[PDB]
DNA sequence: CAAAATTTTCGGAAGGCATGCTCTGTGGC
DNA sequence: ATTTTTTTGCCTTCCGAAAATTTTG
RNA sequence: GCCACAGAG
């Protein structure tokens, strides 16, 4: 019959549910309350985050209207953004074939983020 | 369905109603044609309508919207009054004042003749244009071309 | 207000329309297809304006009704930012006032963060007051011809819901959704309002 | 107003993408967990029991009973899946070879391929040409497999590499088990990994001597755990040349190891009607799917309370072998199962033979619109005729749509109605879904009602096209085309000349009729595979429908020297071919 | 959750659809797409999938993306360190570049905020807020913008002495090892390069040798690999900071050298205080700070954690395992620079450490106290410390690491499994091959505790049955099941679920950004930034402080994986 | 035709067509079916058994070709309309 | 069904499938074994090429990318069965008309 | 872009059995859908010898588009095509 | 030179397939 | 708990065993 | 419903 034989440990009544969890149960013990050294290392990496996503090097993911008013006039132009092809790259760091894509001979200019000692991170 | 541009061109209102007006006759749907054939007398030559009922419903909305009077006051809009050459020579003269694209289609538009209300379509109007040539542009956008 | 779109589409004329004119058989099947309908992203479509290239038609096997990529600008009513345009007064709520252009779009809702300030809503007489002035006795009455300004238009998604939640959702109506395409009016300069009130 | 413009493009199929489910894509098309071994419960009248093999969530196999998850009877019901967790994996029957062969090419110690750089780099530029096909793949597949299979040691760890094969290749258990002989190329000295062994063997000796004899067989098992554990950490970058494209998420090694087995819609598991019984019999996969949830049960209640390892090692067995089973039958032998005759219908049953899915039901299927009757000859019909019996033609029916040039016809045609054999038996209207029979109709209303979209189910007329077979279907001219021509006397009627094709002779041979029910097949029946159209075989470009025995006879009997003909005579025969 | 949880939940409340993903993959793809851009997250993710390729097959594999925005992703990657090249020409003459990842980039971006804190630590500039700002933010610049150089970036620094104490502060890193030069040695792959100075020094032997094959092999292995330790061991060498005296004799580093973050110092100062940590747990507290005072006097010239050439392929050979072996226990020994007394230590302890009356000897950094903590260090059953000769001392990490990761890994047990799995896991692991009633003998505890507990321990690799059948079909019933432990397989599987716990706790913290970024963005203003409790809602106040609240939890809980998951790197 | 002896065998057609539904409907279902999803393979949907499992048209025949029916609508017939109101404007005087 | 007792419908087989096919007749060979035999409309999803039902995709768990086709009920039925034995027979669809 | 000009065709003029009956088919198809003819049917019902009838004297309007194995296609007026 | 590692060749066994194509009946579990 | 078979041929893959060849000492 | 033989060309 296939379903009558049980081994010795196990009982009649404990036997055809099969019921396996799919959460777990075992946590590691790294999950206690945060410390003033742990929170200024987790605003350091904050804050290293924050100064890569806004830097050169992002190359982000994959209402300007065509109709021209004269509220266009006198409005703020955005942030005259750092491209790829304004850092002084060390040429010899670079395979030959990305040369055209960088800037050989163009303006260049080193962004400097300085860093906040005090913690942005409110609470 | 893909939308090659989101806008091509600008449409005046003159256009659309023109338009529309030329799209009624053309399929007997105006007043005039449908209360003389469809009604009060018998259908012998059994000429029926375009039967599209959504089309005519929503052309009869934009033509009745168009037909009664732009609200600077508060019973014709104008614009089912102007032909080709009046559009034109009326728009000629809106180019020869320091309006922009916008600016100059809402006037077409909406043809103001309150003056807060052409207060409301151009910004910095007083800035930009003094009295006279507001008074200018009044007088000629109120004495329908 | 009006503007012209560019659109690509693939319009099935059946074979018992081969009697007509093509060029009225394709407007025909597009005015079936777009007329008074949301073209997502764009707005509302009123009447195909004319039609620029038409393909060769080409024949599914199985069925005799040709196929034809067609090219076409259409006449679709889409207010820009910043214009300005005259509606009725159909209902106001308590978040707002709700304003019709006479049948032709009955979704414009002008909220009160953008509204004259200090107005205030009764409803024992469903109105709102302007406290203007001394003569401050104003009211935005209903079926009534207000002007605005188009200062945001909001999309959604048509995203249906699960068959089960839809089953059990018409089940329970047996015992209001978002407007695809929807502008926001306001009253923050002189000129806008009543038409009368500035006569 | 408010609506949303919609548009519908008509799209074929371009190709397919075979691939294996993961658990991620296992659980997400799944509705309900099956974790009951009780198909029914008693007390609610032998309902199909919540969180059962049998649960409605997956469909219905009964007329009578609801989805509750698309509310759909049986008719308009797709079926959907469930999922089953197992308490421990078990190894896939089906890619059970590609575990071996992907087993064969890892280091067992550390999961990296044993390959240089080199020779990694040389295998990938070949198989990533251009003109690849798959002749090409398994042939640098099998050279991969080769060269890692000469590997000593492995590059990122000295760990000692043997032999990975089956335990012993047979029929039971043990044909379903992994073993790797990791001293098998151990060559005379010089092996740390020996060392270790004879200590760990020294160690365990000493206090059960008894398994000294047994030794010499004990090799390093590879039970599915270990097995998947070692799949896990296998580096994405040596899959291809396993075989895997590892850029879907669903491209992993340990996809191929049975963790989540997804249940059947019980549309495809339907239960069996009752013979003799109030019981209704189960399909072989809801039971063997029900003896799984229960193995997987025992395994975890075992686990979790502690039975001695080899009652878990035994049921760990029992549950692959059902698994195995539940995919395909004759791949172990029933008799090694506690329980255990005739062996079950497999999902590989299913789809292998002669009545498979493949043979059976998508090469080749029963049609509608046909009939099967014995022939006997009629010369008087034209070679591009055949003749059917009245009866067969108020059966087969061709749905005739109502169009300005044939209103009158078809208005006629549903007057006379079903029994009249001009006539017609079904109409279908323009607005309608479901065709009213026209036997209870009044059949004057309807026809004065007759739009011109209809579509009528006329009977089979003078003139129609119709498909002749004789079912030894050796050359493409057993199969033609003929037109319909209807006649009282019960048997199909060819005439003399077109039996040749056929190979028939008129001595109790049985032929089909297929009636095309659309126009495009009608036309292609009729302009490629007519008789007159086909006067000559293929095989040579000589004519094979021409004069047959007994016509022969007579035209040689006419066109002999000795036969003479008179004026009356001459004209009787005239007028007899005419 | 008592009720039943429909597969709908399942799949989005729980993990489910990231146990599906590689850990590597899905941790350099989560960091890369945290740091830089989706684009960026594509390529390494291609490049972890299929290996090495070109930029054309980057270009056919991933799916709208042309040449040029691949070539400047590459270029954006490879300023920051995270893509490895390699420039090949074929036999037909075409030249094709074959771009690799390299975990150092990713290791560096995960890495980032402890890298800043030992920097600051690890030089004493605590006391001084002006030096430790300026340490903290060049270690930053240097580490966002991957490789810069002193005049670049003192381009933009305008005052003179702020110059000069610039100018000094990367002259202190870069003495002790924490800067380095950059070079297109961090961009070659060292089976590349130890294949071409193999292949170079194979045919640099000429023909018709008398000496055979297997001599011919192992000649050209030796030059290469003497050749191989000269080429790696170059940027520790200081050769960027031999310019001395251009005008007011102080020493500076050149103007024209590209300094970069060296991972490899602060894997070594990780690897101390590892040790420190270990040894807080065996010997004292004062005997802790010796050790610790010893190990970083000891830091800078200790041995690499992972020695490159047992990355090359060449452990297929045993005799090159051992090889290996040997020379690391020579090295770790006979450096002049590793060996120390404790007149040595006396000269770097701290004022407020005493050690008079921490030793009982029966039942003012002194000498013989510090040699007696050194002695009680040597003399522990953890090899913390040998002696060569008596007075003189040195630090066994070949001997020591071992013991570090089994007792970390032990410990993650006996924390997460309870400390009976750890009672049967060292029971296991203490005579080498045992079966149940060996193991219920040697370990006192009940039998069916024995048997939920081994397998328990079982799904984790920490114990493998050996199988001894006792039939010619080997069935279970039949067989008798034998248990062992396998060190390598446990070690393997417990880095493996660490990472992939750092990947889907950065996962999480991503995912909660993205449903929080349009408060996120209102937030992060100059003008809101110190003002956030006047312009904005207290719902949104809340929902900034609840998200900000678990961001901080997220990455302390980053960290203290960190600290459990490099101990396997080793 | 493929540089070898195949022969007209399972053997034969497992090197000769590349296909999945062809091999597998005709002889060795299971592990045709298993080798493909193992290997993941990508099946093109050209062959005329796999058009017959799918049903979809097959390639040769009369579905050797596309029947095509000419539209009328000349070029003259779609000229674009007048648009006065872009064309009659001019910024000529801002600017 | 299968046999005159249960007004069944007669087999056109392999052989007569492949006659069929050396005349070339297409239109003819798809009328016959999907039309009038077992035609079946079926929703798939254009993304993760499954299955889906009632215009809806129960893996991408959205109506999005459901296409209506028509398929024999044995290639429905044998893509269920492939889906249970863990082989994922993903469709891939294009569109009909070049444009 | 793929389309041979006329000038340049280079398959035979002359229509295959293949093309006649798929002719034939769409145009029954589409004439029993009450599509307009183009004979002078006398008293003809069926769909298909009212499409023979077309074709007798070439009052059809299709065109078939061949395609070439490379991808490029080619396109023959049904009245063109030699029967 | 011959001991030891690697590779190739050679068997016997282990698997698999084929053992037409359709169609009509009954009898027992 | 003694103990029959009940077609015939063809084909590839696997897998030790032995032979052949090279490779280390 | 599954097997089992029995026949037809
Ligand atoms: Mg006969
Ligand atoms: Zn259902
Ligand atoms: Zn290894
Ligand atoms: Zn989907």
């Amino acid at each position: 019959n296939y379903m009558s034989n049980l081994p010795f440990g196990l009982g009649y009544g404990d036997v055809g549910k099969n019921h396996i969890t799919e959460f777990p149960s075992i946590p590691l013990p790294i999950n206690g309350p945060i410390t003033n050294k742990e929170r200024s290392l987790a605003v350091k990496y904050i804050n290293f985050g924050k100064t890569v996503k806004d830097g050169p090097f992002y190359t982000g993911s994959m209402t300007n209207d065509g109709i021209e008013r004269y509220s266009d006039k006198y409005l703020k132009k955005r942030k005259i953004g750092i491209s790829i092809d304004d850092h002084p790259y060390n040429l010899n760091l670079f395979p030959n074939e990305l040369y055209n894509v960088m800037g050989i001979n163009k303006k260049k200019l080193l962004a400097i983020s300085k860093f906040n000692n005090a913690d942005d991170v409110f609470t | 369905m893909k939308v090659l541009e989101e806008r091509n061109a600008f449409l005046s209102d003159y256009e659309v109603l023109k338009f529309l007006t030329d799209l009624e006759k053309k399929h007997l749907w105006d007043q005039k044609s449908l209360a003389a054939l469809k009604k009060s007398r018998s259908k012998g030559k059994q000429n029926r309508p375009y039967n599209h009922p959504e089309l005519q419903g929503i052309t009869r909305n934009v033509v009745n919207y168009l037909s009664i009077n732009k609200n600077f006051i508060n019973e014709k809009s104008g614009i089912s009054k102007m032909s080709d050459e009046s559009f034109a020579e009326l728009m000629t003269k809106l180019n020869s004042f320091k309006l922009f694209k916008a600016e100059k289609l809402q006037i077409v538009n909406q043809l103001p003749a309150n003056m807060v209300h052409l207060y409301s379509i151009v910004e910095e109007c007083d800035a930009r244009f003094d009295e006279k040539t507001i008074e200018e542009m009044l007088e000629i956008i109120s004495g329908y071309a | 207000m009006f503007i012209l779109s560019k659109i690509a589409d693939l319009v099935r004329i059946p074979p018992d329309q081969f009697h007509r004119d093509t060029i009225s058989a394709i407007t025909h099947q597009l005015n079936n297809k777009f007329a008074n309908k949301i073209i997502p992203n764009v707005g509302l479509c009123i009447t195909i304006y004319d039609l620029l290239t038409v393909e060769e038609g080409q024949l599914k096997p199985g069925d005799g009704s040709s196929y034809i990529n067609v090219t076409f600008r259409a006449v679709v009513f889409k207010p820009f930012l910043g214009e300005i345009v005259t509606g009725w007064i159909s209902k106001c709520t308590a978040e707002g006032i709700k304003v019709s252009l006479l049948g032709i779009f009955d979704d414009i809702f002008i909220p009160q963060n953008m509204l004259f300030e200090g107005c205030y809503y009764t409803p024992e007489e469903s109105a709102w007051i302007w406290p203007m002035d001394e003569e401050t006795k104003l009211y935005f009455d209903v079926n009534e011809k207000i002007r605005f300004r188009i200062e945001r238009e909001v999309f959604v998604d048509v995203k249906p819901k699960s068959p089960k939640e839809r089953e059990l959702e018409e089940r329970a109506q047996l015992e209001e959704k978002p407007p695809a395409y929807a502008l926001l009016g306001s009253c923050q300069t002189d000129g806008m309002g009543l038409v009368s009130w500035w006569e | 107003m408010k609506e949303v413009v919609v548009s519908e493009t008509p799209k074929r199929i371009k190709g397919l993408e075979f691939s294996a489910l993961s658990a991620a894509d296992i659980v997400a098309q799944s509705e309900v967990e099956v974790s009951t071994r009780d198909l029914f419960d008693l007390e609610k009248d032998r309902a199909p029991k919540a969180n059962g093999a049998l649960d409605p969530k997956m469909g219905v196999s009964s007329s009578s009973l609801e989805c509750a998850t698309c509310h759909g009877n049986l008719a308009s019901c797709h079926g959907h899946f469930g999922h089953l967790k197992l308490a421990l994996p078990v190894f896939h029957i089906g890619y059970f070879k590609a575990t071996i062969q992907i087993l064969q090419g890892i280091c067992k110690n550390c999961s990296a391929i044993l390959l240089s750089e080199t020779d990694k780099r040389q295998f990938l530029h070949e198989l990533r040409r251009p003109g690849v096909d798959n002749l090409r793949r398994m042939g640098i597949l099998k050279k991969i497999l080769d060269q890692c299979k000469k590997q000593r040691r492995c590059l990122h760890c000295g760990a000692l590499n043997g032999v990975v094969k089956k335990a012993a290749a047979g029929a039971g258990s043990a044909a379903l088990k992994i073993i790797h002989d990791t001293f098998r190329w151990v060559g005379k000295k010089s092996a740390p990994e020996k060392d270790i062994w004879v200590g760990e063997w020294k160690e365990v000796l000493a206090h059960n001597p008894e398994l000294e004899r047994y030794v010499k067989r004990c090799m390093d098992d590879l039970n599915p755990l270990k097995t998947l554990n070692l799949f896990k950490q296998i580096k994405s970058a040596d899959c291809e040349l396993l075989g895997i494209d590892a850029t879907v998420p669903s491209g992993r090694p340990e996809t191929y190891i049975w963790r989540y087995l997804p249940a059947p819609p019980v549309c495809i598991r339907p239960s069996v009607m009752m013979q003799d019984s109030p019981a209704s019999n189960e399909d072989d996969l809801t039971v063997k799917l029900t003896e799984i949830v229960w193995t997987s049960s025992l395994i975890k209640a075992g686990l979790d309370k502690g039975i001695s390892i080899n009652n878990m090692m035994e049921h760990w067995d029992y549950l692959q072998l059902t698994v195995a089973m539940y995919i395909n039958s004759d791949s172990v032998n029933p008799a090694m199962l506690p329980g255990s005759v005739k062996p079950i219908r497999g999902f590989c049953q299913r789809l292998k033979g002669k009545q498979g899915r493949f043979r059976g039901n998508l090469s080749g299927k029963r049609v509608d619109f046909s009939g099967r009757t014995v022939i006997s000859p009629d010369p008087n019909l034209s070679i591009d005729e055949v003749a059917v019996p009245d009866r067969v033609a108020k059966v087969l029916t061709y749905p005739e749509k109502v169009t300005r040039y044939n209103r009158h016809k078809l208005q006629e045609l549903i007057v006379n109605g079903p029994n009249v054999h001009p006539g017609a038996n079904y109409l279908l209207k323009r607005n309608e879904d479901a065709r009213r029979n026209l036997r209870y109709g009044d059949r004057m209303k309807l026809a004065k009602n007759l739009q011109i979209g209809d579509v009528v189910e006329r009977h089979l007329e003078d003139g129609d096209v119709v498909l002749f077979n004789r079912q030894p279907s050796l050359h493409r001219l057993s199969i033609l085309s003929h037109y319909a021509k209807i006649r009282p006397w019960r048997t199909f009627r060819l005439n003399e000349c077109v039996c040749t094709p056929y190979n028939a002779d008129f001595d109790g041979d049985e032929m089909n009729l297929h009636v095309p029910q659309t126009e495009e097949a009608r036309a292609e029946a009729i302009n490629l595979m007519g008789v007159k159209n086909n006067l000559l075989t293929p095989k040579s470009g000589e004519p094979i429908i021409a004069a047959t025995q007994d016509f022969i006879t007579g035209s040689y009997l006419i066109s002999h020297k000795d036969s003479f003909y008179d004026r009356a005579t001459l004209t009787q025969l005239l007028s007899m071919m005419s | 959750s008592e009720k039943l949880v429909t597969p709908e939940d399942v799949m989005t409340i729980s993990s489910l659809e990231q146990r599906t993903l590689n850990p590597d993959l899905f941790l350099y793809k989560e960091l890369v797409k945290a740091h830089l851009g989706e684009r960026a997250a594509s390529v390494i993710g291609m490049l972890v999938a299929l290996g090495r390729l070109s930029v054309r097959e980057l270009v056919e594999k991933i799916d709208g993306m042309d040449v040029d925005s691949v070539k400047t992703t590459l270029v954006s990657l490879t300023q920051l360190r995270c893509v490895k090249y390699l420039q090949e020409t074929a036999i037909s003459g075409k030249k094709t570049t074959y771009y690799y990842y390299n975990e150092e980039g990713i290791h560096i971006l995960l890495y980032s905020g402890l890298i800043i804190d030992e920097i600051i630590t690890q030089m004493r500039v605590n006391d001084e807020e002006e030096h430790k700002q300026l340490v903290a933010e060049i270690v930053q610049n240097v580490i966002s913008l991957g490789s810069l150089t002193v005049e670049d970036y003192l381009s933009s620094v305008t005052s003179d002495s702020m110059k000069y104490t610039i100018s000094s502060l990367f002259v202190q890193l870069c003495e002790m090892g924490y800067l380095i030069q950059i070079s297109k040695l961090h961009y070659t792959p060292i089976e590349d390069l130890w294949q071409f100075l193999y292949e170079k020094h194979y045919k640099n032997i000429p023909r018709n040798s008398p000496l055979s094959d297997l001599k011919k092999r192992s000649q050209a292995k030796m030059n290469a690999k003497t050749d191989f330790a000269k080429i790696i061991n170059k940027p520790n060498e200081l050769s960027q900071i031999l310019t001395v005296d251009p005008k007011t004799s102080l020493r500076i580093v050149k103007p024209t050298v590209s300094l970069t973050i060296n991972l490899d110092r602060f894997m070594k100062g990780r690897r101390s205080k590892q040790l420190i940590n270990l040894a807080k747990t065996r010997v004292g507290s004062v005997t802790a700070q010796v050790y610790k005072i010893a190990l970083r006097l000891t830091e800078q010239k200790s041995p690499k954690i992972r020695d490159p050439l047992t990355q090359t392929g060449l452990l297929q050979d045993l005799e090159e395992a051992k090889s290996f072996q040997d020379e690391a226990e020579l090295v770790e020994e006979k450096t002049p620079g590793l060996t120390f007394n404790a007149i040595d230590l006396a000269r770097h302890l701290p004022a407020e450490l005493d050690l008079r009356g921490s030793l009982l000897s029966r039942k003012p950094h002194s000498a013989s106290l510090i040699n007696s903590h050194l002695k009680i260090l040597a003399s522990s059953n953890f090899p913390f410390l040998n002696e060569t000769k008596p007075g003189v001392y040195y630090v066994p990490y070949s001997k020591l690491m071992p013991v570090l990761k089994s007792s970390v890994y032990e410990y993650v047990i006996a924390s997460t499994l309870g400390p009976s799995a750890m009672r049967l896991s060292r029971c296991i692991r203490d005579n080498k091959l045992v079966s149940e009633k060996i193991i219920n003998s040697t370990a006192l505890m009940k039998e069916k505790d024995i048997r939920s507990t081994l397998a328990s321990l079982i799904r984790y690799n920490s114990v493998e049955i050996q199988e001894v059948p006792r039939t010619a079909d080997r069935s279970a019933s039949r067989a008798v099941f034998l248990f062992r432990c396998k060190e390598t397989h446990s070690y393997n599987f417990m880095r493996q679920n660490l990472e992939w716990n750092m990947a889907n706790l950065l996962f999480k913290k991503e995912k909660l950004k993205q449903e929080n970024s349009t408060l996120l963005k209102k937030a992060n203003r100059d003008d809101v930034k110190g003002r956030e409790n006047e312009l904005l809602l207290p719902s949104e106040l809340n929902q900034l402080k609840m998200v900000n609240e678990r961001e901080l939890n997220v990455f302390a809980r980053l960290s203290r994986l960190l600290s459990l998951w490099e101990v396997f790197q080793m | 035709y493929k540089g070898e002896v195949l022969g007209i065998t399972r053997f034969g057609l497992s090197k000769m067509r590349d296909s999945v539904l062809q091999l597998a409907s005709f002889e060795k279902t299971t592990d045709h079916l298993f080798d493909a999803a193992f290997y993941m393979k990508k099946d093109a949907v050209e062959g005329v058994s796999e058009c017959i499992i799918l049903g979809q048209t097959m390639s040769i025949g009369t579905g050797s070709f596309k029947v095509v029916k000419g539209t009328n609508i000349s070029e003259k017939d779609l000229v674009p309309k007048r648009c006065l109101f872009e064309s009659l404007s001019n910024e000529a005087a801002l600017k | 069904t299968e046999g005159r007792s249960r007004d069944g419908g007669l087999r056109l087989g392999e052989m007569e499938r492949d006659c069929v096919i050396a005349y070339g007749a297409s239109q003819l060979l798809l009328e016959r074994l999907m039309i009038s035999s077992d035609a079946f409309e079926v929703d798939v999803c254009d993304k993760c090429g499954l299955m889906g039902y009632s215009g809806w995709c129960t893996t991408c768990k959205s109506a999005e990318n459901i296409i209506k086709m028509t398929i024999p009920y044995a290639a429905k039925l044998l893509f269920q069965e492939l889906l249970s034995m863990n082989i994922a027979p993903r469709l891939r669809l294009e569109d009909i008309f070049q444009q | 872009e793929k389309a041979i000009p006329k000038d340049q065709r280079a398959t035979t003029p002359y229509m295959t059995k293949y093309e006649r009956a798929r002719i034939l088919g769409t145009r029954a198809l589409q004439i029993s859908m009450n599509a307009p003819v183009f004979v002078d049917l006398e008293g003809e019902t069926d769909p298909l010898r009212i499409a023979m009838k077309e074709l007798a004297e070439k009052k059809i309007p299709l065109v078939i588009r061949r395609y070439l194995p490379d991808g490029s296609f080619e396109d023959w007026s049904v009245e063109e095509l030699i029967v």
